[PDB]
């Protein structure tokens, strides 16, 4: 039967004979059923329009009445008959009778199907799909959708059946582009399932996020409500659905933030805490900031009041809390500890510097470029600079120990947002001077094998902030008393002075305060030979 | 030699609203006074009327090309107008209201159809370079390819459907560029997900999926499809080379070279791009209140014309006879554009034979034949 004609030549030969056997079957129990099987066998063997229409128009008379079986008469006997009968375009009006009773039969078996195996259940699902396809009227399909949903909601089903049902539904949703209450009620229960399915079934979660994204792309109002309700749980730093899934399904679930209706303070904070830490990759940290900027109030568009809910203050809080990213609890605990071979101590600057591992510093320096760009576009630079200064004077100046990442990031923000109209406050300068001196001491005294690559960036930041603002340099030079400093720090201050002398841009703001340079030098005597000669530099 | 202009508009409009300045001289040619324009909301109609949308408000202004003042005709729509586009021939004016795709007719002035398939706003609207297909895309991550034949002669009870449904993006669309041709053209849709895809309008298949680093907000292509200048959300104007063709379908920019294929000099988004005719100067708007010309062959700036406020619309045209002449009274007045859904064509005859006059030799031969016939 390999050839089309050989199969076709066989077609007219056998089937009339099984009809003869069909009459002989009923005027055991297999007889008719095996006749039912081989027909579908060869029908499937067909898979064409002309041949299928030929079979239709030639065997309608037999199939209408002679091929009927005992519907009441474990169910495959009627299932195969229904399959072939449906398998027999635009003939619904001439066939509505058996279409209706076959729909009744399929609904009846769908309603009470619990012990059914996977194969004939898949066959029945395909039969129902073909039934709804051949009858594209919503009212008729509502009852079938309700039956299949009640099957979906039964108290405990095996995983393959659940996957097949979800695939069929997906293939019943991802075709609307080509608003049933029963269809939309199952959609609302998807975010809860996604939140509960943490890491057990990554593939099912991928299917769930795909269908959720597709539905949210159409503003299905019965889904966005549940999405907003469960946004707290699904977006969680410690454990949730953004950090535990593989790198693939955590891209769609961060791109989904655009379609989220409302972003209050709670969600914004627990989403900043998701992107500050090392749980989320640095590559997928600029995307989140870009989305939050495009959903902000300074993008350039205006839309519904409920969305675009970046009400200025919350946006600035998020931006600051990701610029100086560290939670309050861990920062306070870090403040609690005092005395480790990990924190640089200085008796001249009353600010210590907690040291961070290289990976954390690299992530916090690769995530801060997006913050720089987002805070650079803001119109009326004076107002946002004032907001940043208020945030610094509220959360940072009172701190005793600051991380080696914030000490560079805040300096970068200050040196990148500075312009003519910007004015630095008077209660902030001592903190900057102390932090700058502590940073310089840290750069000078670098004696593990890991904390050496984070040197050029810090030196560049320090020299830039020193050059841009001369008042911090004057304050640091003034706060360079040597009477209290012991002999242990005697060479490091001289080395710092020599290095500051060597660098060229820190000259015009430096030679103005020349008396303090010599005053420290004489007190040092009461490595030094190079410093004495180095006052006059290429002149 | 031809003359190339550069129409520019600003979103603040203190004094002017649409300044037209010469490309290689920088001098003004025509200015216009009226309400603020709208993003993707400028379209010259038949080379005579400069229709423009309105920012936020729901209506469309209309300036005669040789007139500094607004006309008293205002196209009105039942909702906030988002984008506008006039067909290249000039017969049809097509605009997008919220999610609808309201379509007009310039000749009679009727409102033929109101198509409606997008699930959210429509934020880009382009016409294929022969006015046979028009591509529409919106904030629902969908790009549809309609057809001017099927959506015009469809029954009132047939609810016309798009020819192609392109759904591959995961974020709202931002810009399109339908090249020359017709049923053989190519589209260059770009979304917010950091991708720029080049589709085919004949069969409806993907061809390219370049993935950038920052969100793309504007795409333009050379008229012969040699370069694909994709804008950025940070200022850079990335450039893809379609004739080198490494040989795959899903490329990535960093493996596709860098620092020698990126225009730089902008400090904010670039929601405007257009390449000149010969393909040697590129005009790009921005949100940092600057419209500057580039030097695509050498990736250098030429001039940095600075507008006021964000730049909404900016493009390079081939100056018609309208702007060169000084009076050019329009051939036909703009009709009364209806706002409700529905023979009587209004047109000037004797235009299908313009220039088909007898030649000198033909008239001389006819005269000689008449003389010879009279002699006999």
């Amino acid at each position: 039967l390999s050839s089309t004609e050989n199969l076709k030549g066989f077609i007219e030969i056998i089937i009339p004979l099984l009809i003869e056997c069909w009459v002989e079957a009923v005027p055991p129990l297999q007889v008719m059923q095996q006749v039912l099987n081989i027909i579908s066998l060869l029908w499937k063997l067909s898979k064409t329009h002309k041949l299928e229409s030929w079979l239709r128009k030639n065997y309608l008379i037999d199939f209408k009445h002679h091929f009927m079986s005992r519907f009441p008469y474990h169910l495959l006997l009627n299932l195969t008959l229904s399959d072939i009968m449906v398998s027999l375009a635009s003939t619904l009006q001439k066939d509505c009778s058996w279409i209706e009773m076959i729909r009744k039969f399929v609904t009846e078996t769908l309603e009470d199907g619990s012990r059914l195996n996977s194969k004939q259940l898949n066959r029945l699902l395909g039969v129902s799909w073909r039934l709804m396809q051949i009858q594209p009227n919503r009212e008729d399909t509502e009852t079938l959708i309700k039956a299949v949903y009640t099957l979906y909601q039964q108290r405990g089903l095996i995983l393959p059946v659940r996957t097949l049902l979800l695939k069929f539904f997906s293939k019943i949703y991802q075709t609307e582009e080509l608003r049933s209450k029963v269809l939309s009620r199952w959609l609302a229960g998807l975010p809860l399932q996604l939140a509960h399915l943490g890491s057990r079934n990554p593939e099912l979660s991928t299917q769930l996020i795909d269908i959720i994204h597709t539905a949210a792309a159409r503003a299905n109002k019965e889904l966005l409500k549940s999405l907003q309700a469960t946004a707290l749980r699904i977006y969680d730093p410690q454990e949730g659905a953004v950090v535990v899934l593989p790198a693939d399904s955590q891209q769609r679930l961060v791109q989904l933030v655009y379609f989220l209706p409302s972003l209050p303070a709670d969600l914004l904070s627990r989403l900043s805490r998701c992107c500050i830490m090392g749980r989320l990759s640095s590559s997928l940290a600029a995307m989140l900031i870009g989305i939050l900027h495009m959903r902000s109030s300074f993008s350039g568009w205006k839309y519904s009041a409920k969305d675009w809910l970046m009400s200025d203050v919350d946006y600035f809080s998020f931006l600051f809390s990701t610029l100086t990213g560290f939670s309050k609890e861990e920062l306070t605990w870090l403040q609690s500890l005092r005395g480790v071979p990990h924190v640089i101590q200085t008796q001249l600057s009353p600010v210590l510097l907690y040291l961070t591992d290289l990976d954390q510093f690299l992530h916090h320096w690769d995530v801060t470029e997006a913050v720089f760009h987002s805070l650079l576009v803001i119109p009326a630079r004076s107002q946002n600079f004032d907001i940043l200064q208020s945030a610094i004077s509220k959360h940072l100046v009172g701190l005793t120990v600051i991380p080696d990442s914030t000490a560079g990031c805040v300096f970068g923000v200050i040196c990148k947002l500075l312009d003519h109209t910007c004015v630095v406050s008077e209660t902030l300068l001592p903190f900057l001077a102390s932090c700058c001196y502590s940073l310089l001491y840290f750069l000078l005294t670098i004696e593990e094998a890991e904390h050496l690559r984070k040197r050029d960036k810090l030196w560049g930041v320090c020299v830039s902030i020193l050059a841009l603002l001369p008042r911090v340099l004057r304050l640091m030079l003034q706060s360079l008393r040597v009477n209290r400093v012991g002999p242990e720090e005697l060479p490091v201050v001289g080395q710092l002075l020599r290095l500051l002398l060597q660098h060229a841009p820190l000259r015009t703001h430096m030679l103005t305060n020349a008396i303090l340079v010599q005053q420290i030098i004489k007190n040092i005597t009461t490595w030094l030979t190079d410093l004495h000669y180095c006052f006059n530099v290429y002149i | 030699a031809p003359m190339e202009v550069a129409v520019c508009t600003d979103s603040a409009a203190p004094m002017w609203s649409c300044i037209v300045w010469e490309l290689h001289s920088g001098a003004n040619l025509l200015t216009y006074r009226g309400g603020q324009a709208g993003p993707r909301g400028l379209a010259l109609l038949n080379g005579e009327y400069l229709l423009a949308a309105q920012l936020g408000k729901n209506y469309i202004s209309a300036w005669e090309l040789q007139r500094k003042d607004q006309l008293q005709q205002k196209i009105m729509c039942p909702g906030p107008v988002t984008c506008l586009t006039a067909s290249p021939n000039g017969l049809y004016v097509l605009a997008g209201v919220a999610e609808s795709i309201h379509l007009w007719e310039v000749s009679t002035g009727n409102l033929l159809v109101i198509l409606s398939r997008h699930y959210q706003d429509v934020s880009c609207l382009q016409f294929t370079g022969d006015s046979s297909h028009f591509i529409s895309g919106g904030k629902d991550c969908l790009v549809l390819v309609w057809s001017l034949c099927s959506v015009l002669q469809a029954d009132p009870s047939r609810i016309p459907a798009p020819r192609h449904v392109w759904s591959h993006h995961a974020l709202p669309i931002t810009d399109l560029h339908c090249g020359f041709g017709g049923p053989l053209a190519r589209v260059a849709t770009s979304s917010l997900d950091q991708t720029v895809k080049l589709w085919e309008v004949s069969s409806g298949e993907l061809l390219l999926s370049v993935l950038f680093d920052v969100s793309i907000m504007a795409v333009t292509m050379d008229l012969a499809e040699h370069h694909m200048f994709c804008g950025g959300s940070e200022g850079s104007i990335f450039q893809v080379d379609l004739f080198t063709w490494p040989g795959q379908r899903e490329r990535s920019f960093h493996p596709e070279q860098d620092a020698g294929k990126v225009f730089k000099g902008h400090r904010n988004q670039v929601t405007c791009l257009s390449v000149s005719t010969d393909g040697s100067v590129l005009l790009s708007g921005s949100h940092d209140e600057t419209v500057r010309l580039w030097d695509v062959q050498s990736k250098q700036c030429i001039r940095t014309v600075a507008l006021k406020g964000p730049v909404t619309n900016a493009a390079i045209l081939l100056a018609p006879v309208s702007m060169l002449s000084s009076d050019f009274r329009p051939s036909l007045p703009l009709p009364h554009f209806n706002k409700h859904l529905l023979g009587g064509l209004t047109l000037r005859l004797g235009l299908h034979q313009q220039g088909s006059e007898p030649s000198y030799l033909d008239r001389t031969e006819q005269l000689q034949a008449v003389l010879c016939s009279t002699m006999e």
